[PDB]
RNA sequence: UAUGCCAGCUGGUGGAUUGCUCGGCUCAGGCGCUGAUGAAGGACGUGCCAAGCUGCGAUAAGCCAUGGGGAGCCGCACGGAGGCGAAGAACCAUGGAUUUCCGAAUGAGAAUCUCUAACAAUUGCUUCGCGCAAUGAGGAACCCCGAGAACUGAAACAUCUCAGUAUCGGGAGGAACAGAAAACGCAAUGUGAUGUCGUUAGUAACCGCGAGUGAACGCGAUACAGCCCAAACCGAAGCCCUCACGGGCAAUGUGGUGUCAGGGCUACCUCUCAUCAGCCGACCGUCUCGACGAAGUCUCUUGGAACAGAGCGUGAUACAGGGUGACAACCCCGUACUCGAGACCAGUACGACGUGCGGUAGUGCCAGAGUAGCGGGGGUUGGAUAUCCCUCGCGAAUAACGCAGGCAUCGACUGCGAAGGCUAAACACAACCUGAGACCGAUAGUGAACAAGUAGUGUGAACGAACGCUGCAAAGUACCCUCAGAAGGGAGGCGAAAUAGAGCAUGAAAUCAGUUGGCGAUCGAGCGACAGGGCAUACAAGGUCCCUCGACGAAUGACCGACGCGCGAGCGUCCAGUAAGACUCACGGGAAGCCGAUGUUCUGUCGUACGUUUUGAAAAACGAGCCAGGGAGUGUGUCUGCAUGGCAAGUCUAACCGGAGUAUCCGGGGAGGCACAGGGAAACCGACAUGGCCGCAGGGCUUGCCCGAGGGCCGCCGUCUUCAAG
RNA sequence: CUGUGUACCAGGAGGGGAACAACCCAGAGAUAGGUUAAGGUCCCCAAGUGUGGAUUAAGUGUAAUCCUCUGAAGGUGGUCU
RNA sequence: GGCGCCCAAAAUGAUCGGGACUCAAAUCCACCACCGAGACCUGUCCGUACCACUCAUACUGGUAAUCGAGUAGAUUGGCGCUCUAAUUGGAUGGAAGUAGGGGUGAAAACUCCUAUGGACCGAUUAGUGACGAAAAUCCUGGCCAUAGUAGCAGCGAUAGU
RNA sequence: UGGAGCUUUACUGCAGGCUGUCGCUGAG
RNA sequence: CGAAGAGUGCAAGAGCAAAAGAUAGCUUGACAGUGUUCUUCCCAACGAGGAACGCUGACGCGAAAGCGUGGUCUAGCGAAC
């Protein structure tokens, strides 16, 4: 039972997606996140450089940390960004919310989950 | 609602029989009791092993991998730049409370570094200098022989 | 040692009675027994408070904060006034009121009195409290945070609460938790407040 | 229909319940010694009438003074009589008077009395005289010094554990104890008296190496403060009593000097401002107590009463709380603001008097002995070779010396001077004062809201209950009748109410009397559930129900008739999946104890309680007479999951500090903990920010093909063991 | 008494078995209509005093299972085929 | 070969459950028709699980021949009690409690009416627990049957009228 | 893997007695 | 003549014939290190002990393949301090 009113909101959002758009991805992070917190996922940004591609969303279905290097132009899509992730992200791409992706990429199109 | 505020009513709050739940019978004895005999399972076993070295007598060294020293090179815009030299002495914490900075070779070295520490591991050395880097023993470094 | 001070003892069997503690003919000591001690009561020794992470209570302050900017949010919380904007900001002079009437007229002409005339009316609660001084409970107004010193003008107002912004908490902003209170900031106390 | 069953009604009994709180329980702040100048405690007295409580002491619920206070008063305790008070009483603060006997109990003795001047007894001083003094005993716990179990844990048990606990003996104070290094030993170019708090840490150490036990240094805080002798060199330069005279002490050393920044002496330099002795003497703050203190008692209605409803109005640096005939900021106390007093802080801080700091050179002048240390035996401790202590025995040096730095010896190095002493503050407790409360609310909460340590039990040590509520106002029932009657009853009076009339708010159940409904003297026992009948029923809070016919019509499913089989009972085919078919609805008619429902009873079906023990319970296994009320997963610390939330290569502060709206809260504090690298007993050494293949989800595409986090299978890397290897 | 495999009782209602933990039917939400199961159809008690035929005269018998329902060795010009 | 007969004795009253039964109401061989569960079939509803839609675990629609018994135990939603807070209500035009009665809910329980009572009482949300009794030879208090019953006689002191 | 009383050449200890030795403890 | 009735240390069952038996000769593998697997403990966790099977070292015998990690196999065994 999230107690986190915004953490529920995103969660309807996504869902709201996946099923009037194309999303899929959507439905797929909705599914992650209303498991329990232990399983959402906990990203640095070693993992993110190692299997991200420009021009294909990088879309983390929990919080990104800060650990590491990040030099690819990617733009990431998480819950959440540590102070230093988000710092660190929009020296060299872009960090959005997924409030955000879900707004400009409905159908979920060419994105890739990273956890 | 939880388990506690669901037994009113049970009788026996989930102890089973109610010849159960009395005194330390139920558990096999007090504490550790029969550790060496019915509960024995999954206890380390009876022993003695090794010794130990006065505490005054010891040393603790603080340690970092060049990989950490890397990742934040260019982070460290207070720590000099080059043909980057860094004093791992400044950049390792619990620095003071401790014998001695080690350098230890776990990750890569993307970078020409001037290491300066107390001590550093084989494959330290063979990291930094592979990046055309080079490495330099502090003089407490010196009780290298 | 409620309930304890007894060499009371169990005759045992014998004499067709429980195996019950008794004392000069009557039971004691036993949680079953009438003046016996109590099986598992309140104790002293227990910790009743609890701990707040700094960083999570910080942003509680701060979110709390924030409720205070939303009419509907505010209005929803109950309180009654009639104005668009809130918090209602007031010139630092605010501070130099003296009288608890000259702050009515202000909050009069500032449309806001009503969420007063709200609190003018206590409740007198039901149940035992009352015998422990509990007797009466009213409706949580007007928060007015100044900088200098808590509004001495105000603070008897029917359910005003008065706050300085180096210090007004989570209680102050949302009394029992609920978020939205009608706040009137001081132009000196808005400022302070956006380094909390 | 007697005896009787079930339910209700009226009235009892009972005292649950609801409401109320003069008492508790807990937390917090403050404050903190009494006694031979006879305490604490106890006994016995003491009032106009006086048994209990409280007070007081032959001056006896009191006497005196100063201040406050004020028209009233004579305690709890609402009676009667009488008295006191403007000669200012009561009452309160402070100070004083009186203060029987027993009691440390002290002239001797004694169950609170007696017998013939009394510090009894032990001491110090001593005018050697009890002349001057001291000790004694009490106190809620706290504190210091000694003596010191067992149940228990180890699933037995002896070491160990419980535990240096319970308990015992001695003793101090308002706090105790400790304390200015023969320290520490993050070993150092380092710290710098002592407690305490947080941490270091369940680490080191102990241990049938089992169960278990368990520090320190340091660090962060709190608070901070350092000094005095013995001796050397001086040698009566001195101290105590007394007004004095005079006496006592003191060469076995009073007094000066000095005290590891060693000192002394000799010779110089310079200087005072250290220290020590003594004088003056707070601010502020905290606790308590006290003075002052704004604004409605307006209208209408209801009511026994307005603090209610409706209407009009007002204060607020005061909308805490209480009282008042019902919900009150504005009726009364008080509360905010402001002010005063006492106590504590504290004889402290500051200031001031006196004194004199310190430094050079020479000088083997001085510097605590049954000690340091060793051995025999024990205890204790984490103390292990390396804790602390007791006991028996042995036993050194002299600063050019000695001790310590976790086995012993020798050297080096570093630290430090034991065997004499004092010392504020920060910390414990809770008698006492005040405050507070998500504590209890009269079988609770104290044993105790009442007569409470009461009544009562025991030879004694000791043990030990129960009892709260009339009313707005006693208006607490006049008069009358009855009666043996200050009884009780009837009538009457008061009041909103006497079904508020004395354990007198409310008034449950068990249960009792009377009575209503149902059953009832030919009939059978888990007392019922379900269905259907009888009889019973004021309203209200439920309004449905019955009968014709008609519509719909699941599974199922015919009679009759016709034809054809069978020895026969009977069957087959067609009629026909038709008529019929539960429920539901519509039309028409009807019921008002009529339908539901409730009570009781009758009929039918099923049925030998409930809880427990048990393979098996109606059990001839266990428990309870009945009812009400009471009656069992709670706390701390540690560990390990889990859900949610913050932050994230980090994360969290602890003690504590500042602020403030003063236990909350805002800010500060990262000491330290866990995480960020492991392997090894140790020495010591020290890793994949990805190299390959599968492939879920998801993405892409030209729809089987790519990309494929996570995951899966391998590689390889660190280390231990290793002639390698495994 | 002690094994083993299995289904049941325990922890399993409801229908039957006179009653009856584990034998038979049966595994069961509520309510309703219908048709069966085991077992029954002379009465008690729902359904036959059913049909064709045989045997028995002992009240044999009207008793699946069973601690529970007995009936044996030995015999029988009882009677039927 | 079938049925039967002898063999064949037990303690309070005989038995196939009983009555009773003889071309049977017995036994055996065939057959015919019926009775009889909660099983099976059928209508409606409930719960649960899964599906579709959805923010929803709220509605709505759909699927269940292959869902519907349960001791010990595991898991989850909900009822009720105390006091605290926030939000918001009721009460002298009569609160709580109690008695009798009506309505709802599978249920814990909720609610109304009448009488009594005569002053306090809730709801929602978040908390807080000395939070629920039919049982312990459980405790304390009260009360009934026992029962107008036993005793009020017995002793070397029969005591009276 | 209850308790207590009692027993003994049960296990383990503790008083007590005997005996040696050190101190008290000295001269030839 | 004779597949095995002998022998093979010891219970019992099992194995063995140009041998696993007998005789002769030679030899010390009754060796060191480290594992895998099974067993102990079916299924299914549990130690010591055991066995089969590897890798490395050093050896013996043999022409060599090979055999030898004790006696043909299943008993002959023991924690911490
Ligand atoms: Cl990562
Ligand atoms: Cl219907
Ligand atoms: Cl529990
Ligand atoms: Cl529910
Ligand atoms: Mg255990
Ligand atoms: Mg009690
Ligand atoms: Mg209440
Ligand atoms: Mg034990
Ligand atoms: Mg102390
Ligand atoms: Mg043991
Ligand atoms: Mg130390
Ligand atoms: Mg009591
Ligand atoms: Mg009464
Ligand atoms: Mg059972
Ligand atoms: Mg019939
Ligand atoms: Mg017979
Ligand atoms: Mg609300
Ligand atoms: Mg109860
Ligand atoms: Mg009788
Ligand atoms: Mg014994
Ligand atoms: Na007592
Ligand atoms: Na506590
Ligand atoms: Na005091
Ligand atoms: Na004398
Ligand atoms: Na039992
Ligand atoms: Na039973
Ligand atoms: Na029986
Ligand atoms: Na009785
Ligand atoms: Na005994
Ligand atoms: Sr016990
Ligand atoms: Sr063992
Ligand atoms: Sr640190
Ligand atoms: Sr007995
Ligand atoms: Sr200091
Ligand atoms: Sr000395
Ligand atoms: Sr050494
Ligand atoms: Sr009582
Ligand atoms: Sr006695
Ligand atoms: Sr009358
Ligand atoms: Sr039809
Ligand atoms: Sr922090
Ligand atoms: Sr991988
Ligand atoms: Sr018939
Ligand atoms: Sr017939
Ligand atoms: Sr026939
Ligand atoms: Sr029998
Ligand atoms: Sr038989
Ligand atoms: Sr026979
Ligand atoms: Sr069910
Ligand atoms: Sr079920
Ligand atoms: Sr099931
Ligand atoms: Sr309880
Ligand atoms: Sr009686
Ligand atoms: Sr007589
Ligand atoms: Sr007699
Ligand atoms: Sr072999």
């Amino acid at each position: 039972s999230k107690t986190n009113p915004r953490l529920s909101s995103l969660i309807a959002d996504l869902k709201s997606a996946a099923r009037s758009s194309g999303g899929a991805v959507w439905g797929d992070v909705a599914e992650r996140l209303e498991k329990p917190r232990r399983t959402h996922a906990e990203v640095n940004l070693g993992r993110i450089e190692r299997y991200a591609q420009e021009d294909e969303t990088v879309v983390v279905p929990g919080k990104v940390l800060g650990s590491g290097v990040l030099q690819k132009d990617v733009t990431v899509a998480a819950v959440d960004f540590s102070g230093t992730a988000e710092t660190k992200i929009d020296q060299v791409g872009e960090a959005v919310s997924l409030e955000q992706a879900i707004e400009n990429n409905p159908e979920g199109s060419h994105v890739r989950v990273i956890r | 609602t939880s388990k506690k505020k669901r037994q009113r009513g049970s009788r026996t709050h989930g102890g089973g029989s109610h010849k159960n739940r009395r005194g330390a019978g139920h558990r096999g004895g007090r504490g550790d009791a029969g550790r060496d005999k019915h509960e024995f399972h999954n206890h380390e076993p009876l022993g003695k092993s090794g010794f130990k070295r006065p505490q005054k007598v010891q040393e603790e060294a603080a340690t970092i991998d060049v990989r950490e020293i890397d990742e934040n090179v260019t982070l460290l815009a207070a720590d000099d730049v080059a043909e980057f030299r860094v004093d791992v002495r400044d950049v390792v914490e619990e620095a003071d409370d401790a014998d001695y900075v080690k350098v230890l070779g776990a990750g890569q070295v993307r970078h020409e570094l001037t290491l300066i520490a107390d001590d550093f591991s084989e494959g330290a050395r063979e990291k930094v200098e592979g990046a055309g880097g080079s490495v330099e023993l502090t003089d407490l470094g010196e009780e290298r022989q | 040692y409620a309930g304890l001070r007894t060499p009371a003892e169990s005759f045992g069997s014998g004499r067709g009675q429980a195996h019950v503690p008794k004392l000069d003919g009557r039971a004691r000591r036993v949680p079953q027994a009438v003046k016996g001690r109590s099986a598992h009561p309140p104790k002293t020794e227990k910790d009743r408070s609890l701990d707040l992470n700094d960083k999570e209570r910080q942003l509680a302050v701060r979110s709390a904060l924030a409720a205070t900017a939303d009419a509907d949010l505010v209005a929803d919380r109950g309180h009654e006034f009639d104005r668009d904007e809130v918090p209602v900001v007031v010139s630092d002079d605010f501070e130099d009121l003296v009288k608890t009437q000259e702050v009515v007229s202000l909050l009069e002409a500032l449309d806001v009195h009503a969420d007063i005339d709200r609190a003018d009316e206590t409740k007198i609660k039901a149940g035992q409290g009352s015998a422990r001084g509990r007797k009466y409970r009213r409706p949580a107004s007007i928060l007015f945070v100044t900088s200098d010193e808590p509004s001495t003008a105000a603070r008897n107002l029917a359910g005003a609460d008065v706050a300085t912004a180096s210090e007004v908490n989570t209680e102050d902003l949302a009394p029992g938790g609920a978020p939205g209170r009608l706040t009137v900031f001081t132009e000196s106390a808005l400022a302070e407040v956006a380094e909390r």
